[PDB]
């Protein structure tokens, strides 16, 4: 355990989020945005599905949850589900737990 | 902090702080502007 080999671990992650945000091709007229929301990499959305990616390689725990995802949802609208009084969109990251 | 003066100490302390360095990214930290 390391807390500088983790943080540099996130920002080797963050940067292989960023060349995905610039270098993938667009998707429909309508989905939710692809984006990096400092914990997971998130892809563009099709309307009115679950949206998961494989939990973060980063954690230090990463290979207790090998086969762990964390999941967004697409609403209808193009929009990622969202409480009115969250400043985050919903995420469901139990599977990647310590 | 009984029984905390450990050689485990600075290693569960480090634990600890990457603990909270991914609760902080899990809130959006790195690029939050809320108020503290």
């Amino acid at each position: 355990v390391s807390l500088w080999e983790t943080v540099q671990k996130w920002r080797e992650y963050r940067r292989q989020c960023q060349r995905s945000l610039t270098e993938d091709p667009p998707p429909t007229d309508l989905f939710c945005n692809r984006t990096f929301d400092e914990y997971a990499c998130w892809p563009d959305g099709e309307p009115g599905s679950f949206v998961n990616v494989s939990c973060p390689w980063y954690l230090p725990w990463a290979s207790s949850v090998p086969q762990g995802h964390v999941y967004r949802f697409c609403t209808a609208e193009g929009l990622w589900l969202q409480k009115d009084n969250s400043s985050l969109p919903w995420r469901d990251l139990s599977e990647c737990e310590e | 902090x009984e029984g905390x003066f450990t050689s485990d100490l600075s290693k569960q302390m480090e634990e600890e702080a990457v603990r909270l360095f991914i609760e902080w990214l899990k809130n959006g930290g790195p690029s939050s502007g809320a108020p503290p």
